[PDB]
RNA sequence: GCCUUGUGUUGCUCAGACAUGCGCCUAAGGAGAACUCCGAAACAAACAAAAAGGUGCGUGACGCACUCACGAGGGACUGCCAGUGAUAUACUGGAGGAAGGUGGGGAUGACGUCAAGUCCGCAUGGCCCUUAUGGGCUGGGCCACACACGUGCUACAAUGGCAAUUACAAUGGGAAGCAAGGCUGUAAGGCGGAGCGAAUCCGGAAAGAUUGCCUCAGUUCGGAUUGUUCUCUGCAACUCGGGAACAUGAA
């Protein structure tokens, strides 16, 4: 059964060695995983697009599944901060696609409309009208 | 046509903003660095 | 060497007596003699079509087919299986060419199939059909020589790379059949063609490009391809365009072992000075002339898995996606009448056949042509 | 030959590449080359060879 | 035909041909057909305008009598320099560190030089 | 039964002719690479299989034809070397001809520089018509036997 | 499954994965010693080992496959053998030794 | 049924030179058991401390690794570690695997959508 | 960059500070490479017993020291 | 080596079914007669999902039938039959079975002999040295070379050498680490890092088969020796390391 509230769902995974003789600091100690499903973010094709070439191999297609690990801070909390970091980042990033294609499409619009020579005397009439 | 450009345009930019998000190190010529070395841990203490 | 002359003097007297022409369930082992290709019947699948070799020859000459070669030299009689799958090829080209007063025919035809299935046996007896139906048909038995073998030269408009000598082999394996009908024909466009390095000699100094006269047919064109060897390639390129322009006879382009155009050739480019970069099949010039299969015409492009090309993508580039075609094995039916015909033909003893072993030796082969023709003498 | 150094099965003893025999991305870059794909194209290829 | 410094035998193909001449081999043969946009043929086959074009490209390449001088020359000058190597070139040693014990009976010659008299 | 899997599954033989194919299959195979000498051993029994005849019956002749019944043995009695005769047996006579016919299709392969299986398939026909390189070994191996017949009771097995 | 003469071996035809025909009549073998050619449909999946080792695993399951189809073929199938699985294997390497038999060269004097 | 338990669970890893089998006593309470190939490392070693080079004596050092599986719903997560932290068993080491679920918030990216 | 080798030639420390200075005296450092710099001077090279006299010149220049102070005498059987 | 029984995740998931994700190649515009129509457009688009067809790579749900992994067991004992024999011990054949007579292999090594080997692994009785036979650093040597012997590697080729295509393993190793994809260099190398303290992630098995070249040559056999140009590890490759490229081509 799933999480109280409502929102995206988070999946965790994370390591405890317990070593004997009094010396506790395992190598396997400072690894986090964490696991989204990208659908559930509702992100437009576009932004799915751009989240996928931004993320590479860490992104399943089976399983529409983002796994973000990380090793590179010496202890687990640090580790699991940094994973979601690096996840509000990704979406940040991801949400831009927008933008650029509103542009490209307007770019597109724009060397049609001035191709036309219905379109061009009555803009050259409204720009004469007011100089 | 349409579909070639708006599914090409709309991946460009990610070089930079990954090695932002990810902490990379970016070297795009080559060059031979001292990051290889210094990425490795200091195994004095152990000797 | 006089083993053979037991063989040959007992086949010599079973040509004597028409009673032992009978196959399986002792229905009559080959077609009437007043039965051509062209007025081939549902009721002659399994039955074996009698040829004469000087006549095929002259049908073919260009060059038979290994296949062919190799079932000729072992039965040692110039027949070959008349089989549903090459009926229904001729059926879907004779719908291309003429339609009748749900089955959709198909211009371009790609043939794959199992290893030694006889691809290249179907195929000769399209072509030989198409020209005793009397079209413009353009027979390339070997693939593998366009790309393999002579010299290589870089273009300097195009980019591509020429090959004079199979340029000029080209267009006299062409004319050495088709001569009399490009006596008849004319060409439709009249200009220059540019020339090009010789095999050997270089450019040619003085002459940049050679002038169509107007009253110039097809012959005067690839006559002037053959005799120099500055023009051959351009000629070729030019042939490859009037040949889709045509309009008094229908025109096939049959290619055999269409898979060795889509990988590397023989030739090898220097790209720096300590190294080498080998040259793809579609840079060459002729090889770019008719590879696509995104045109109007009849094309047959049948592969080949006995020449070591290796592993092609299932989407091929600059083809139509639905042009590729199974060509089956034997089933259960041919394999009883080619056991028959070779008992026939006295490759098997009389007292050693029978259901059993004929069945085990078909299912030890799986249907391979050549391997149930190399394994029947060994049917105890 | 295993002994000549300049041949492939003499680079398999001595354990070693070069121009005769060749890492994993030679096979790689002649295998782009030769179904007509760009370079850039991801190992493994997204087709199916037949 | 004379290319380079050497005879290439004309009843012999042009690949295994073009190696008598002294700085090609195996590789650089390749590289050479290559650059003419040949693949092999017989040397006696050879037109005139490949001769030219194969003498200026085999010319690419440092070959024949000047190569042998050379290589003589500096042979010579780590002599007369008189290094480890040079001490080793003048009598006659292995010198890339190989053993003297057994085994340097290519650089000495045959064990015909033999017993040594005494146990 | 490894030996020979296509002719034990088109089957009809008996144990000798089973014994007779092993045999000529393994007795040259060196580094245990069977399928070149399979494929040769096939392609020489295919070139009179594509005319008529039982080609495994005109071999089991063949070696009949150069299967030898006596033997010679080198024998030290007060320290002279005797050469004592005995009677080979019947694995013996077999494993001998097919060595012996094996050996002279290899001299003959040396000699002219032809196919090997027209060396074999030639040495084979030869020695069905009763003359040949192995048979004149078996009639040489038979002149020493014959000469030093009076040397038996010197035998020790 | 009883069929029509279908035999896939990992999911290619047995003529693909198979070419030598020796392969191929060892393993059509326990079918011809039993009279059932031309009756079944066969879908095998194989690893391991080499090309010799693949095709004695196939036939060994072909045959008990075969029994367990139909018992009364025992009596047909063993008089081949083709139901004794082969329990010869690689033998270690010993210490002091080249190979499993082989020593090294031995100096007398 | 025996399906694979994925969601909120513990996964214990148990890697040790006996097997764990012969003191069962000792082993937490769960749902599924399953075990992993052994792993073994060979030494050899001269028997002599002079020269008999062809004399050697074979030792192995070998791994055994055991996986049980306990499920657990997230308010007693925190119950089951304060235990699982005090446990005793017999030559082992234990590996404690936490499989749980939260959510997202969207508030500070949601401009973005 | 027109350098054929990315790596610096090795010369030891006690050349690194004084140079030429340095060059008229005893070494004991067979591992460090003949500079340009060094042309025209006369050095003491140790080879393990004796100090062999060498005077540079030209044709010593990217060799290192000890290539020119042999260690074992070379030697003459009965 | 064969068969039971229990446990099934990082392993298996065959057939027969249910649902799904991602990437491609096409051509495709809303409303009242069986959603069809007769309604709107100027120009090609397929856009917030939905809307068609060929496909490629997978995943979940159900399972753990099967392979495999692990724990515990069974099974082979001359047990049964016939003969030879001295009704014993045995020997020779057969049946059944996965396996037949010690089933294959390993481990296991008696009393003592060689005054066998080790005081340079260690511990030790006796003698001996003590501004030295003790301790430190740099440099050299253990890699020398008229010769002799031992152990190995590569070959003298056609049952072969080379190029292209195409198949099939097991044991092991990985944090001072293994490093997928991608860029750069003819190449060894260089940049950068998906995952992994590892049934989870990480390294083209070769002989083999298909096609072609070579045609008995001191050779397209064989790669010693030597020169030039570089590269990796390291404070440092002269004596004295490994590897690459091109050339030289002994016996
Ligand atoms: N209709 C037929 N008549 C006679 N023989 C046939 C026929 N079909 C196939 N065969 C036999 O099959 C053998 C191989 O035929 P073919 O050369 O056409 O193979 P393929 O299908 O072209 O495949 P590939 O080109 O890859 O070998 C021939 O030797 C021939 O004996
Ligand atoms: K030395
Ligand atoms: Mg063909
Ligand atoms: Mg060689
Ligand atoms: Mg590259
Ligand atoms: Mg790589
Ligand atoms: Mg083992
Ligand atoms: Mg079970
Ligand atoms: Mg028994
Ligand atoms: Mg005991
Ligand atoms: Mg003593
Ligand atoms: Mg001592
Ligand atoms: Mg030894
Ligand atoms: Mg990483
Ligand atoms: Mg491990
Ligand atoms: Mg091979
Ligand atoms: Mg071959
Ligand atoms: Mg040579
Ligand atoms: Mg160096």
């Amino acid at each position: 059964d799933d999480p109280p509230g409502k929102g995206p769902i988070l999946r965790w995974q994370s390591r405890i060695v317990f070593a004997p003789g009094g010396d506790a600091w395992h190598p396997k100690n400072r690894k986090v995983k964490l696991s989204v499903t990208v659908k559930e973010l509702g992100l437009s094709k576009h932004q799915a697009r751009r989240l996928r070439e931004l993320v590479g191999k860490r992104y399943d297609s089976g399983k529409d599944e983002l796994t973000i690990t990380s090793e590179r801070f010496e202890h687990r909390e640090e580790n699991r901060k940094d994973c979601l970091r690096t996840l509000y980042g990704l979406i940040e990033e991801a949400a831009k696609a927008n933008k650029i294609a509103e542009d490209i499409r307007t770019a597109y619009v724009k060397q049609r409309l001035q191709a036309n020579p219905a379109f061009m005397q009555k803009l050259q009439a409204k720009i004469m009208r007011s100089k | 046509s349409l579909k070639n450009l708006v599914t090409s345009a709309v991946t460009v930019g990610v070089t930079e903003a990954r090695a932002r998000i990810f902490g990379h190190m970016l070297n795009p010529t080559g060059q031979r660095s001292p990051h290889k070395i210094l990425r490795k841990k200091l195994f004095g203490d152990k000797v | 060497d006089d083993l053979e002359a037991g063989r040959a003097k007992r086949l010599a007297d079973d040509e004597k007596t028409p009673s032992l022409d009978v196959g399986p369930n002792g229905r009559p082992l080959f077609t009437p003699r007043d039965v051509t290709l062209s007025k081939l019947s549902q009721k002659d699948i399994g039955s074996y079509f009698n040829f004469d070799e000087a006549a095929l020859k002259a049908v073919l000459p260009e060059g038979l087919a290994s296949g062919i070669e190799d079932e000729f030299k072992e039965s040692w009689r110039p027949a070959l299986l008349v089989r549903k799958s090459f009926l229904d090829l001729r059926d879907n080209f004779r719908r291309i060419a003429d339609p009748p007063m749900g089955v959709k025919p198909k211009k371009q035809i790609i043939l794959d199939g199992p290893v030694k299935s006889g691809k290249s046996i179907a195929l000769a007896m399209l072509v030989h059909w198409a020209r005793d139906e009397g079209w413009l048909v353009l027979y390339a038995p070997k693939g593998r020589d366009w790309t393999h073998g002579g010299y290589f030269y870089k273009n300097q408009h195009t980019g591509f790379w020429d090959t004079p000598l199979q340029a000029e082999s080209i267009l006299k394996d062409f004319v050495k059949f088709n001569e009399p009908r490009l006596r008849e024909l004319r060409c439709n466009v009249y200009d220059p063609i540019v020339l090009g390095e010789g095999a050997g000699v270089g450019y040619l100094k003085g002459q940049e490009t050679m002038p169509i006269p107007e009253d110039s047919t097809l012959y005067d064109l690839v006559q002037m391809g053959i005799n120099s060897t500055h023009a051959a390639v351009s000629v070729v390129v030019r042939l490859r365009k009037e040949l889709s322009l045509v309009k008094d006879v229908p025109v096939l382009i049959a290619i055999d072992q269409y898979n060795n155009w889509f990988t590397f050739s023989e030739f090898e480019e220097p790209v720096t000075p300590r190294s080498c970069r080998p040259i793809h099949a579609r840079e060459l010039t002729t090889v770019n002339a008719f590879r696509s299969m995104m045109h109007d015409d009849m094309m047959v492009g049948a592969f080949s898995h006995s020449t070591a090309v290796g592993k092609l993508r299932k989407d091929l580039p600059d083809v139509p996606a639905d042009a590729r075609q199974n060509f089956p094995r034997y089933s259960l039916d041919e394999a009883e009448a080619v056991c028959y015909y070779y008992l026939r033909q006295r490759l098997v003893r009389r007292e050693v056949f029978s259901e059993e072993n004929w069945k085990k030796i078909y299912y030890l082969a799986n249907g391979n042509g050549a391997e149930m023709r190399w394994l029947v003498p060994f049917m105890r | 030959g295993r002994g000549d150094s300049k041949t492939k099965k003499g680079k398999r003893f001595k354990g070693s590449y070069g121009n005769s025999r060749g890492k994993k991305q030679k096979m790689i870059e002649r295998i782009k080359d030769k179904l007509e794909l760009p370079r850039s194209t991801p190992w493994p290829l997204p087709f199916k060879l037949i | 035909i004379r290319v380079g410094n050497a005879e290439v035998p004309n009843h012999k193909p042009l690949k295994t041909g073009l190696q008598e001449v002294y700085g090609i081999g195996r590789r650089k043969s390749h590289q050479v057909l290559c650059g003419l946009g040949i693949t092999n043929k017989l040397a006696r086959d050879l037109t005139g305008k490949e001769l030219i074009d194969l003498r200026e490209e085999v010319g690419m390449h440092q070959h024949g009598d000047e190569l042998r001088r050379r290589v003589g020359s500096e042979i010579q000058r780590l002599v007369e320099v008189d290094c480890y190597r040079g001490s080793r070139h003048r009598h006659g040693m292995p010198c890339r560190g190989q053993r003297t014990k057994t085994n340097a009976r290519t650089k000495k010659g045959k064990r015909v030089a033999i017993a040594g008299k005494k146990k | 039964x490894x030996x020979x899997x296509x002719x034990x599954x088109x089957g009809g033989l008996d144990g000798e002719q089973k014994l007779l194919i092993k045999k000529l299959v393994n007795f040259r195979m060196k580094e245990g690479k069977r399928t070149r000498v399979r494929a040769i051993v096939y392609q020489t029994f295919h070139r009179p299989a594509r005319t008529e005849r039982d080609v495994i019956k005109l071999m089991v002749d063949a070696v009949e034809n150069i299967k030898p019944i006596c033997e010679v043995a080198k024998v030290g009695v007060a320290g002279t070397i005797y050469d004592v005769p005995g009677i080979v047996a019947r694995d013996r006579q077999q494993t001998l001809a097919i060595r012996w016919i094996l050996e002279a299709a290899f001299k003959r392969r040396i000699s002219y520089r032809i196919s090997l299986e027209k060396c074999s398939f030639a040495e084979i026909l030869d020695a069905y018509q009763k003359r040949g390189s192995a048979r004149r070994k078996r009639e040489n191996l038979h002149g020493l036997a014959s000469t030093n017949r009076s040397f038996a009771h010197f035998r020790w097995w | 499954v009883p069929g029509k003469g279908k035999f896939l071996v990992n999911d290619k035809e047995f003529d693909v994965y198979f070419p030598m025909l020796d392969h191929r009549a060892a393993l059509l073998r326990p079918l011809a010693e039993t009279k059932t050619l031309g009756s079944w449909d066969i879908n095998c999946t194989v690893t391991g080992g080499g090309t010799t080792g693949q095709v004695g695993a196939i036939q060994l399951g072909i045959s008990r496959a075969l029994q367990n189809w139909e018992p009364d073929m025992r009596t047909a199938l063993r008089a081949a053998g083709f139901l004794t699985r082969d329990s010869r294997v690689v033998e270690r390497k010993k210490p002091g030794k080249a190979k499993a038999r082989k020593s090294f060269q031995w100096v007398k004097r | 049924s025996t399906s694979k338990i994925k969601g909120t669970r513990i996964c214990i890893a148990i890697r040790s030179f006996d097997n764990p089998e012969k003191e069962a006593w000792c082993l937490p309470p769960h749902s599924r058991y399953a075990a992993m190939p052994d792993t073994r490392t060979l030494y050899t070693v001269l028997r002599s401390p002079h020269v008999d080079k062809k004399s050697r004596e074979q030792f192995e050092m070998r791994f055994k690794k055991r996986f049980l599986v306990i499920k657990a719903q997230s308010h007693e997560l925190s119950n089951k570690l304060f235990w699982l932290k005090r446990y005793r068993i017999l030559g082992a080491q234990y590996e404690l695997q936490f499989h749980c679920k939260t959510r997202l918030d969207m508030s500070p990216v949601l401009g973005s959508k | 960059m027109s350098r054929s080798v990315w790596k610096d030639p090795f010369v030891d420390a006690f050349l690194m500070k004084k140079k030429n200075a340095a060059l008229n005296r005893k070494i004991w450092s067979r591992r460090s490479t003949i500079l340009p710099e060094y042309v025209d001077s006369a050095v003491r090279i140790y080879n393990g017993k004796t100090h062999v006299r060498c005077k540079i010149t030209e044709g010593k220049v990217g060799h290192k020291f000890g290539e020119f102070a042999f260690t074992r005498k070379v030697k003459k059987h009965a």
